[PDB]
């Protein structure tokens, strides 16, 4: 014995795929000692990790 | 030496232009006399407090 069909369907279906995400920027001496002089010449007499 | 194309750089930056210093209204000297000059000071034990 064997079954076959005699009848068909039309279905629509949605994927939904992520493609991108938001694009930043750092401003580290902001971030790290905000306007205080002293605080950005200690951070240069630091490290250039920026 | 830079090659070609577009750079992030630093965020915009204001220099002071100003000072400005606000304290109370003091018009009295504070009593250095009678506290550094008292004729009599108390024993240890008995400390007091001003
Ligand atoms: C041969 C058969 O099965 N025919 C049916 C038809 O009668 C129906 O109108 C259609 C719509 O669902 O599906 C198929």
């Amino acid at each position: 014995t064997i079954a076959i069909p005699t009848n068909f369907s039309i279905s629509i279906t949605t994927e939904v795929m992520p493609v991108s995400m938001a694009k930043t920027s750092v401003d580290c001496n902001m971030y790290i000692c905000g306007d205080s002089t002293e605080c950005a010449n200690l951070l240069l007499q630091y490290g250039s990790f920026c | 030496e830079i090659d070609k194309g577009i750079y992030q750089t630093s965020n915009f930056r204001v220099v002071p232009s100003g000072d400005v210093v606000r304290f109370p209204n003091i018009t009295n000297l504070c009593p250095f006399g009678e506290v550094f000059n008292a004729t009599k000071f108390p024993s240890v034990y008995a400390w007091e407090r001003k």
